[PDB]
């Protein structure tokens, strides 16, 4: 194949709106009633188009 | 293709959805709901859900949808001669070749670009 | 009710009778377009009234 | 002597109840449809793209002279409806 | 099995092409008649047309 | 006493039996109502034209087609 | 009386609007139960893929499991979620349901033996999947649950994958029977299957059924572990029902489509003995 | 003389809702992991009809099978909030029933009935499988005769007015 | 109502496909190859503005 | 490859007789085809046309009917 | 009728839709979109193609 | 059969399974040859595509041919204790060349009725065409 | 004039042997250097003398009536398909060219032969029909 | 993958038997076209029977 690392990764320049994500992240939670969480953790995900761009693992839901 | 008869088929679906409309009310009749403050808000998990209109996509696949609309129109230009194939003469046959060989050449184009894919 | 909607009544109640009309008594009643005013034997010839 | 069943038969054979009602409810849908073919015509109508073109002139001449040229040919200029629900052209322009 | 398959399948073909060979010559032996009676309603349904146009236009 | 698929067989053919004649038969209980409209589909001689230059009569098919036992 | 007739036509042939709309109705009941049993036969036969009984205790020996399950879905109650539009959230599911109970007008079972004489069986098959998949993209998107929106995403970027592979196969398809109707693929099969031909593609056949089918490895746009539940995340009761008849009903009649273009349609299989057939019987 | 009808249609809700109880995938501890194994081959909640949906809206049963804490109180609130009518629910273990072994904790709700209304309970840690099977069909039983426990009394031509 | 049987009998055609065919592969077969090479330009100018 | 060797064997499919020799460089086409795109073809002169069986005079069993 | 055997054969692929389900994993939307756009697209194409010169080898 | 007879559509719409008139056919027809077996010219004027010791030598040749494909391939991939699969094996290749062998003699047949079809008299045309064999009684009564 | 179609179409393969001066006669009337058909108008005569002995070869011997009673229902079940009922055409002319002679074709029968025909065509299907 | 003597054997005894069978395969595919032939001039043979008129263009159609 060729270079495609310029379609693979996307960096921020300083007040550079083109490299800043002009796009409103799906901030969704991974949250405790999710098949996939194990029911005690609410993973704050942050993703684009899917892709998990961020993480924020809550735990402690089940801390006694 | 259908006809007027395929039209009145349709009114049939709608009154057999009207009948299913009735099943749904008589269940109705057999519970009660009680308000309460999240029962008719967004599930997010068991936690309140911080967008409501604002849940943007990110759609890293637009060239693949421009592709599509591109080879669906393709296609539909290779049926004709594929229906009718039995009278080809060498006139047909080569077109058809011809023409299929441009779809593989922009397949293979496109595949040379690294565009078929996702991107960030 | 009134006088023009009588009047549109009329019309349109002459209109429905004088269609069905033209339809059972002016025509050649060889096609079955009016079920249970026209015959449903099975005919024999090409030209069979119905 | 224990002429039981074969496990691997008895294991496949705890479906076929859902296997037989599926058949039961399967040949209704299609003979009702059959049936629904059936009644209008007294036979099962092939379609009339699936007849060459001698055919398929021969197979509506008759409902074309009955519904079509008998009407014209037997046309006055009373017979007309005064409405628009007139017999509508068998070529729709 | 591709090549095999295809070429049973222009066998099938080239027999239906028979037997429509022997159909199209049924046909033609049902033709002349058929046609005979679709220009005699034709002209019937024409000279009618006649009558009348040269009645309203003279 | 039975094998088991002897047991099994009748539990099969109980499912294929019925099934077949239903698929069979389409029409249940119609069919011999559909034998009767064929039967009445047939064109007698009052409904056809007659050569007068004929080899056998009207009476004479009759009774040649009595005689052959043909069921038409 | 000859005065009396002339008003009496119209309201003469209602009641043949009302037989066909019976008649209608009958077919689409069976069609329904037929699904119904599909959704049992799909229970038992996980149960016997995963060692286990299945439904045994919804009737005897669990014969109506199906039924409860129905009739359980029309008792579940349904709130829209205030924050929803309810007029999209309540018509998506009514537009899925009207679409899915046209998939049964696009059936052959024989020759010339349908509802319709539809000659664009395929393009008609065509139709109705974009209609329903615009109907799962807009319940994805109306409900307005993250995970149902992904889900619509997903299933639109099937779409884009399901057209190309569908219409791929349709033209190998068309190039044999040159006709869009399922009858004349089977005029072909009586011989050998055209899986015969296809049996170099026959994993990509494999890959088309389960894709237009959107089960495993193609259930996208359900996801059940990744995405929570599909695109019905804030839909329950009847509406689910709907959309899970829905996807019962595109599986029954694209097997059915499958079976017929590829796999003999209604013929009996003849290749097993091939070796021992002749071609013509002359005298 | 509505009586006629509503009562026998009584007796098939209570059967259709029973032979098709679902209750949600939500799982906290080795409670969930015991209701996981109360679904696979050995004992089969498919034969009775327990299958776990992944949302509430589809969910007739809250399995509330772990620890909730004071972090999750809310999340258990909203998720029995947001179940569809008629919903009922299963407390599984000591912890969901009165905190069991965490009862003295500082994050701890010591009862899931402080936070939701609970329909039955099974006490085990970890109640086996068949402890929980055994739940759910009582609750199953229940909820097919709550429909009509003779709550209308019998008038004097024994129809319930 | 005038019906040809003699050319209903000549005729062998079998699906409403023919004007197609006659159009794309027998005059109209340059517009054909036009609209193809159109559409592969297209495809590479699609890549082209992505990049 | 696959285009190749069918088109080599169509270029051998000369020794065979004209009804089987190679579609690819004989052209047998529908009526409609076979008028239109020889009508007044000095390439081809094929003759007149025979309006009733719809084939040139000049082309092979044209005209043929029962005895 | 031949809606009999119709019906046996929608059953068995219902049936093995059923097991598929029962057995495969799931796949990625991008991975199954890289497949169909890079291999599967050109397999049907090619398979068209070698069709194509098999009806013209035979007529 | 795969095709059925090339004259007629063997079953169209109804299933003719008469023994006796596929008896009288056949009668007739071997009667026919017999009676200008020693008509030189009638000999000379019968064609065929395939000779028939041509169809004799494929009929018996394809099953052998097969037979010994199946056996090469049986030695040169099967494991030699395995009886059940390398005997199924062989007799699928020998019932693939039987195939061939018959497929063979079915067209010497096709040919045969065909190519001469012209030769034989009006009465056997038509019962040729129309399978049944009441067209021609005196070949097959007496 | 007043013949279905299938009947008509089965009478004139039994006439087209009788009316052959009639039939050439309109044919090349009707003749034209295009695939357009001629003005019906040139070949109105033509076509009339063909319908008259057409419907003088429409008045069949009696003892064919049980013929084309079967040609007749072959054709209404296979819906106007004249190769899937070419063998009960063939009988009916051959029993319309020589009436005797068909009697003494049908004193030869057998009890298959002897027995009702019932046409199905879904049932039944045949062999490699395209038009089906 | 350094494969053994055996297995190299059984590389080339499965290719060699590939090449045969295709080679084998498109000599029958010729056998079966010219079959197919064959009974298409057995069928012209027979339907050109009784249809040995033909007719000639009437001399009222022009060049
Ligand atoms: C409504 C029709 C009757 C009930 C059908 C539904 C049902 O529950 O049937 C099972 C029912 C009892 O089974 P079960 O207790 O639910 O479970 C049995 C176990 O799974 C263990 O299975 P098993 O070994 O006991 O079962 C053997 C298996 C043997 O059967 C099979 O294997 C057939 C199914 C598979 C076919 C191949 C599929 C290939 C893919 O299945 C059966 O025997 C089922 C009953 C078959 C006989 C009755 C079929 C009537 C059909 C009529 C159709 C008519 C046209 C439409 C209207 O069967 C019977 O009661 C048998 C007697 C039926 C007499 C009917 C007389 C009329
Ligand atoms: C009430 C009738 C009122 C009336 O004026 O009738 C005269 C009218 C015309 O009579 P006609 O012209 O003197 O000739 C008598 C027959 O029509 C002559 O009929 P055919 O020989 O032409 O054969 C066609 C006949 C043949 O019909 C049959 O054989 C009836 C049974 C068909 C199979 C049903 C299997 C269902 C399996 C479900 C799962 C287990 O089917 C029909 O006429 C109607 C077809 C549509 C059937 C609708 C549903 C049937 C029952 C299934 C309901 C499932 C609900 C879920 O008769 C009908 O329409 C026939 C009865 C229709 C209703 C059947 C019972 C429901
Ligand atoms: C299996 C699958 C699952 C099941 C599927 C079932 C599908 C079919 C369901 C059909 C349900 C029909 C319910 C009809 C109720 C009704 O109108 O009752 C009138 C009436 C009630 O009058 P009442 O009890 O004296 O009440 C007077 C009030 O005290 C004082 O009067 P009021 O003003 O207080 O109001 C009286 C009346 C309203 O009356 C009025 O508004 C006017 C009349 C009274 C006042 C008159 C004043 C003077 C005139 C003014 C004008 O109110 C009602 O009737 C309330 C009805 C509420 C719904 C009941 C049914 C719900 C469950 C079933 C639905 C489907 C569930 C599906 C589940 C999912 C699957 O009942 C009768 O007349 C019963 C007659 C005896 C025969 C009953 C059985 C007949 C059918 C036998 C075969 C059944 C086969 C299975 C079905
Ligand atoms: C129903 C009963 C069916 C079986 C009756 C006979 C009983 C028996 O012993 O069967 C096993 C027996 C094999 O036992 P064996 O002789 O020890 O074979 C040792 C192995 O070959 C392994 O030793 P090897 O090193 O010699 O292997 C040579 C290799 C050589 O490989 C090749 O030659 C490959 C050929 C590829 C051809 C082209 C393919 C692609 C194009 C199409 O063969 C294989 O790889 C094939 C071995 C596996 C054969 C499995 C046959 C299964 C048939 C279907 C059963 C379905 C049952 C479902 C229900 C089950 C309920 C419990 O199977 C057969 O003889 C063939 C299957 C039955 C065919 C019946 C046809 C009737 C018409
Ligand atoms: C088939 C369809 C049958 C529909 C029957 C009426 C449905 C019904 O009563 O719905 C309940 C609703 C509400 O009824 P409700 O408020 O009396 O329901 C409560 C019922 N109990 C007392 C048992 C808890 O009724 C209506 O909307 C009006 C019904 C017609 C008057
Ligand atoms: C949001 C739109 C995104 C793009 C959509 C592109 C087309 C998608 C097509 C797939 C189906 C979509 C939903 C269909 C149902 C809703 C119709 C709709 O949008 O109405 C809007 C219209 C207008 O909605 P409105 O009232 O909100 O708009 C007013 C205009 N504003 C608000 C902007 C000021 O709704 C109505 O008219 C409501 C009453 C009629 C409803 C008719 C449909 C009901 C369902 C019947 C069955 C339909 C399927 C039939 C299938 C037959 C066999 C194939
Ligand atoms: C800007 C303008 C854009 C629009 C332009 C429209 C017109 C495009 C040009 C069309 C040219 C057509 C040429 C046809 C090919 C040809 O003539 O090949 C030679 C040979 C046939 O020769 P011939 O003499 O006809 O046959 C003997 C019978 N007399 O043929 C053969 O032997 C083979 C059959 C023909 C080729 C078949 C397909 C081969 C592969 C095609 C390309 C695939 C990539
Ligand atoms: C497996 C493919 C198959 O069944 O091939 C059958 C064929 C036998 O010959 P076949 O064409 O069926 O003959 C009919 C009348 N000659 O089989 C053969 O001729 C075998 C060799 C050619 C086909 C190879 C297919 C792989
Ligand atoms: S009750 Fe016991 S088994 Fe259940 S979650 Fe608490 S510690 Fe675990």
């Amino acid at each position: 194949m060729n270079r495609s690392i310029f379609q693979l990764w996307k960096p921020e320049s300083p007040r550079s709106n083109v490299n800043s994500k002009q796009i409103k992240t799906m901030n969704v939670n991974f949250g405790p009633q999710h098949p996939a969480a194990h029911g005690v953790l609410r993973l704050i995900l942050q993703l684009n188009g899917e892709i998990a761009e961020r993480f924020d693992p809550h735990i402690g839901l089940l801390h006694r | 293709m259908g006809d007027a008869v395929v039209i009145h088929l349709i009114q049939n679906v709608l009154i057999f959805g009207i009948i299913f409309w009735l099943l749904t009310w008589g269940a109705e009749y057999f519970y009660t709901v009680k308000q309460q403050l999240t029962k008719k808000q967004f599930y997010e998990c068991g936690f309140k859900s911080i967008s409501e209109l604002n849940i943007q996509i990110n759609f890293n696949f637009f060239m693949l949808a421009v592709f599509l609309i591109l080879y669906d129109v393709e296609f539909t230009f290779l049926f004709p001669v594929l229906f009718n194939f039995s009278m080809f003469s060498t006139t047909e046959l080569f077109l058809a070749f011809f023409f299929i060989f441009l779809i593989l050449v922009s397949l293979l184009y496109d595949w040379l670009n690294n565009v078929l894919s996702w991107s960030a | 009710v009134g006088p023009l909607n009588i009047v549109f009544a009329g019309v349109a109640f002459l209109m429905f009778y004088e269609n069905n009309y033209k339809k059972l008594y002016l025509n050649p009643r060889y096609s079955y377009t009016m079920p249970y005013l026209q015959s449903a034997k099975i005919t024999k010839n090409l030209y069979e009234k119905l | 002597v224990n002429t039981a069943y074969p496990t691997p038969l008895k294991t496949i054979l705890k479906t076929t109840p859902a296997f037989v009602v599926y058949f039961v409810f399967g040949l209704g849908f299609s003979t009702v449809i059959y049936d629904v073919v059936y009644h209008p015509k007294d036979r099962i109508e092939r379609f009339y793209f699936r007849s060459s073109k001698f055919e398929r002139l021969s197979r509506k001449r008759d409902e074309k002279l009955r519904h079509y040229f008998k009407p014209a040919i037997e046309w006055q200029p009373w017979y007309n409806t005064s409405t628009n629900n007139n017999t509508r052209p068998l070529l729709r322009y | 099995l591709q090549m095999w398959g295809v070429g049973k399948i222009i066998e099938i073909k080239k027999f239906m092409k028979r037997r429509d060979i022997e159909l199209k010559g049924l046909q033609r032996k049902a033709a002349p008649f058929m046609q005979s009676m679709n220009d005699v309603r034709h002209l019937a349904l024409r000279e009618r047309n006649d009558m009348l146009y040269n009645e309203l236009l003279s | 006493n039975l094998p088991w698929f002897v047991r099994w067989g009748t539990d099969v053919a109980l499912f294929f039996i019925p099934a077949y004649t239903f698929a069979n038969y389409p029409t249940t209980f119609f069919v011999f109502a559909a034998e009767k409209r064929r039967q009445r589909r047939r064109k007698d001689f009052s409904d056809v034209k007659l050569r007068d230059d004929a080899a056998f009569s009207v009476d004479q098919v009759k009774q040649l087609q009595t005689k052959l036992h043909l069921k038409q | 009386g000859f005065w009396i007739a002339p008003l009496f036509v119209n309201i003469l042939s209602l009641p043949l609007y009302l037989v066909m709309l019976v008649y209608n109705i009958v077919c689409m009941l069976l069609i329904t139960l037929v699904i119904a049993s599909i959704t049992l036969i799909e229970r038992k036969v996980l149960s016997l893929v995963q060692r286990r009984v299945g439904p045994h205790y919804v009737g005897y020996r669990g014969r109506l499991q199906y039924i409860a399950d129905a009739l359980k879905l029309f008792i579940k109650g349904i709130v829209v979620p205030e924050g929803s539009n309810k007029f999209w959230f309540v018509a998506i599911p009514s537009a899925a349901g009207a679409i899915c109970y046209t998939f049964w007008i696009n059936s052959m079972w024989g020759p010339s033996v349908s509802i319709f004489d539809l000659e664009y069986n395929l393009v008609y098959a065509t139709i109705l999947s974009i209609l329903f998949s615009f109907c799962i993209m807009l319940t994805g998107y109306f409900s307005k649950s993250k995970y149902a929106f992904m889900a619509s995403i997903r299933c639109a970027i099937l779409m884009l994958n399901i057209e190309i592979f569908l219409g791929l196969l349709v033209i190998n398809l068309i190039f044999i029977s040159e006709s869009f109707c399922f009858s004349v693929f089977v005029i072909y099969q009586e011989i050998i299957w055209l899986i015969f031909i296809f049996f170099g593609v026959s994993g990509l056949i494999f890959i088309t059924f389960l894709l237009e089918t959107n089960r495993a490895p193609f259930d996208l746009a359900e996801a059940e572990s990744e995405l929570v539940t599909g695109y019905s995340v804030e839909y329950g009761g009847f509406y689910f029902a709907l959309y899970y008849l829905g996807e019962y009903f595109h599986l029954f009649f694209f097997s059915m489509v499958i079976s017929i273009v590829l796999f003999g349609g209604w013929e009996l299989p003849n290749f097993l003995y091939l070796f021992l057939l002749n071609d013509f019987n002359i005298l | 003389r509505v009586d006629y009808i509503v009562t026998p249609i009584n007796a098939v809700v209570s059967w259709a809702r029973q032979g098709s109880f679902w209750p949600l995938t939500f799982g906290l501890a080795c409670c969930a992991v015991e209701m996981m194994h109360a679904t696979v081959s050995r004992y089969d909640f498919d034969r009775f009809g327990v299958i776990f949906r992944a949302t509430p809206r589809q969910a007739d049963l809250i399995l509330v099978a772990g620890t909730l804490t004071n972090k999750m109180a809310p999340g258990l609130r909203r998720l029995y909030e947001q179940t569809l009518d008629p919903k009922w629910v299963l407390s599984m273990g000591s912890c969901a029933n009165g905190g069991g072994y965490y009862h003295y904790s500082y994050s701890v709700v010591r009862g899931c009935n402080r936070i939701i209304p609970v329909d039955i309970y099974v006490p085990g840690c970890p109640p086996t499988a068949e402890a929980l099977m055994f739940g759910v069909l009582q609750l199953q039983k229940s909820l097919y005769r709550q429909i009509n426990e003779g709550e209308k009394k019998y008038n004097k031509k024994d129809l319930t007015y | 109502i005038y019906d040809d049987y003699y050319e209903g009998f000549n005729n062998s055609i079998m699906n409403d496909f023919t004007p197609l065919t006659l159009s794309y592969y027998s005059i109209n077969s340059a517009e054909f190859i036009i609209i193809g090479l159109l559409l592969l330009l297209g495809s590479v100018a699609c890549v082209n503005l992505y990049k | 490859f696959c285009l190749l060797f069918v088109l080599a064997d169509a270029w051998g499919r000369e020794k065979y007789a004209q009804p089987y020799k190679s579609q690819i460089l004989h052209g047998r086409q529908p009526f409609g085809h076979t008028f239109v795109q020889n009508y007044r073809n000095q390439a081809t002169d094929l003759g007149r046309w025979n309006h009733n069986f719809a084939c040139y005079e000049k082309q092979p069993g044209c005209g043929r009917d029962f005895d | 009728m031949p809606y009999f055997v119709l019906l046996f054969k929608i059953l068995i692929f219902c049936v093995v839709a059923i097991a598929t389900r029962g057995t495969l994993p799931r796949y990625r939307f991008d991975q199954f979109t890289q497949l169909n756009w890079k291999h599967f697209i050109y397999i049907w194409l090619g398979f068209l193609v070698f069709n194509l010169c098999f009806v013209t080898f035979f007529i | 059969t795969n095709f059925g007879s090339p004259f007629r559509n063997t079953d169209s719409g109804i299933v003719i399974r008469d023994p006796e008139n596929e008896k009288r056919l056949k009668l007739a027809f071997q009667n026919f040859w017999k009676s200008k077996q020693e008509d030189k010219e009638f000999q000379a004027q019968i064609k065929t595509a395939v000779s028939k010791d041509t169809v004799n030598f494929m009929f018996y040749a394809s099953p052998l041919f097969g037979a010994l494909l199946g056996k090469t391939y049986i030695d040169m991939f099967c494991n030699p204790r395995y009886f059940y699969f390398r005997a199924f094996t062989l007799s699928m290749f020998a019932l693939a060349g039987y195939c061939v062998g018959n497929g063979f003699r079915n067209r010497y047949e096709h040919s045969l009725y065909t190519r001469n079809y012209h030769l034989f008299p009006k009465d056997l045309q038509d019962a040729l065409v129309n399978g049944d064999a009441r067209y021609c009684i005196s070949w097959w009564k007496q | 004039m007043n013949t279905k179609s299938f009947e008509v179409l089965i009478h004139s393969q039994y006439a087209f042997d009788v009316c052959r001066e009639q039939v050439y006669n309109f044919e090349d009337c009707r003749q034209t250097d295009t695939p357009l058909p001629k003005d019906p108008i040139h070949c109105k005569a033509q076509a009339k003398e063909v319908l008259s002995c057409y419907k003088e070869a429409e008045k069949m011997d009696p003892i064919c009536l049980s013929s084309f009673n079967d040609s007749r229902e072959c054709m209404f079940k296979s819906d106007g398909n004249l190769y899937n009922c070419k063998t009960w055409i063939n009988q009916y002319v051959t029993c319309q060219k020589n009436p005797a002679a068909f009697a003494e074709f049908l004193e030869a029968s057998t009890a298959e032969q002897l027995k009702s025909k019932k046409f199905d065509f879904v049932k039944n299907r045949g062999h490699s029909d395209k038009y089906l | 993958l350094k494969h053994s003597a055996t297995v190299l054997r059984e590389i080339k005894k499965d290719t060699i038997m590939m090449i045969l069978f295709i080679i084998g395969g498109f000599t029958y595919c010729y056998h079966m076209r010219e079959t197919r032939f064959q009974l298409d001039d057995d069928f012209n043979e027979y339907v050109n029977t009784n249809k040995q008129t033909f007719r000639p263009i009437p001399d009222h159609v022009k060049l």
